[PDB]
RNA sequence: GUAACGGGGCUAAACCAUGCACCGAAGCUGCGGCAGCGACGCGCGUUGUUGGGUAGGGGAGCGUUCUGUAAGCCUG
């Protein structure tokens, strides 16, 4: 006998939406690439994408403590010579407050075509409106 | 006689030659490997020099 | 009795060993003779 | 006896070849050894726990 | 209805009248064979979680042919040791039919 | 070119004390095969135990050309 493996149109999606007002963001990010990777499933395979589709809502109101709010510093390389750019945390959220969810999850999924693939189902929102509601996605409330 | 049991539980490789060579002097011959040996006081001293590798059950 | 039964007995015969024919027979590269020097050398060694 | 060595030679190379490999190392000798070197790793190194939920 | 067993080392699951690759037996071409040894067993909606050994699940088999797998060639190598070695392997395997399973 | 945690991130997911689980290798156990040495017996059993290896020593084989078996045998 062999042991049993998904299909990719023997998936069943799901979706919901996760509310990330006064939440811790590390925290938050590890529950989300959870559910993103779907090892929260009985029938997980690793080289299947098989996550619900994630809404956060509130991007803008993301909870970090201590110090980090004006210390933890965020780099990126352009490519040119000397070209090293830096933003801190305080001014990265009055700029484009969802990219910073979008960092921290990126960097704890998976990296490939199906780490692309996982990515391309969460949505974040700086706001709290979505137009979203065709899909029927049930708030998973913590 | 009360036939003490003897069990290995480390193993030998990277060891001093002496504690090599009680090891052989006793019995044990592997990982996880159970002897039986008599109570003399002779028996005593290899299993107390050897004893940070042995497992003894009485 | 005829010319295809016949065979010696064991032990009176035995192959010769033939140096550098790969690896399976353990007599490869080298042959025997070790790493360079005057006894690896053809025909180079000391006398008696 | 002068043996005439070519049958044996292409027999031994014909054995060898391996295809479904892509460029040099199917059309020609330039043959690895590596893809039966891992053969034995793999037939140790399966991943099949199925460790699902604990 | 499903149930499963140890035979050999390995924990297989078996259904009625199924067909399972087991290890090499002493028995002849079509001999009766009894497994006892049950670790669980269910009939659907009922789920009889077994202790060790449950006691009266019996699997009744029956053995249709024997014979060796699939060859596997083994290679081990050296880089610059002036070393090689090869080998060869077929498993020996037993096929049964599963005739019957009782609680 | 961040670059003195591998990364994300961690106010404990960091350090100290005690405690019960668990993952974890080609280690060890369960199940099948093969081979060397020893013991015990009558060529054959039943047991002990060993089987990573360069230089190197020992044992046993496959295969190619040619002489006899062969004015025999296979082959339009």
């Amino acid at each position: 006998m062999k042991t049993f493996t998904a299909k990719p149109e023997t998936v069943k999606r799901d979706w919901y939406v996760v509310d990330a007002t006064g939440k811790t963001l590390g925290r938050l990010a590890t529950e989300l690439a959870r559910r993103l990777r779907g090892k929260h499933k009985a029938e997980y395979t690793p080289h299947v994408d098989t996550g619900d589709y994630i809404i956060v809502l509130n991007a803008d109101k993301v909870a970090v403590t201590g110090n980090k709010r004006t210390d933890k510093v965020y780099y990126h390389h352009t490519g040119h010579i000397g070209g090293i750019k830096q933003a801190t945390f305080e001014e990265m959220i009055a700029r484009r407050p969802e990219r910073v969810i979008e960092i921290a999850v990126k960097g704890m999924l998976p990296k490939g075509p199906l780490g692309r693939a996982m990515f391309r189902k969460l949505k974040v929102y700086a706001g709290n409106e979505h137009n979203h509601a065709a899909q029927q996605p049930q708030v998973l409330d913590i | 006689a009360k036939t003490i049991k003897i069990t290995q539980t480390r193993s030998a490789i990277g060891r001093l030659p002496k504690h090599k060579a009680t090891l052989l002097g006793l019995g044990l011959r592997r990982i996880g490997h159970t002897v039986e040996r008599e109570d003399t006081p002779a028996i005593r001293g290899m299993i107390n020099a050897v004893s940070f590798m042995v497992k003894v059950e009485e | 009795m005829r010319l295809n039964t016949l065979s010696p007995a064991e032990g009176s015969k035995k192959a010769g060993k033939r140096l550098g024919r790969g690896i399976g027979s353990g007599l490869g590269k080298t042959g025997g003779r070790g790493h360079k020097g005057q006894k690896s050398r053809s025909g180079g060694g000391v006398r008696r | 006896a002068r043996v005439k060595r070519g049958v044996i030679a292409r027999a031994r190379h014909k054995k060898i070849l391996k295809q479904a490999k892509g460029y040099y190392g199917a059309r020609s000798r330039v043959y690895r050894v590596a893809f039966q070197a891992v053969i034995k790793a793999g037939q140790y190194a399966y991943r099949d726990r199925r460790q699902r939920k604990r | 209805m499903y149930a499963v067993f140890q035979s050999g080392g390995k924990q297989h699951r078996v259904s009625e009248g199924q067909t399972v690759r087991l290890e090499k037996l002493d028995i002849a071409t079509g001999e009766t064979v009894e497994f006892a040894e049950v670790l669980m067993i269910a009939n659907g909606e009922e789920v009889k979680i077994g202790v060790p050994f449950v006691d009266g699940g019996v699997i009744k088999a029956e053995v249709v042919a024997h014979g060796r797998g699939e060859k596997v060639k083994i290679v081990k190598f050296r880089r610059r040791k002036h070393y090689r070695k090869q080998q060869g392997h077929r498993q020996w395997f037993t096929d049964v039919k599963i005739t019957g399973i009782s609680a």
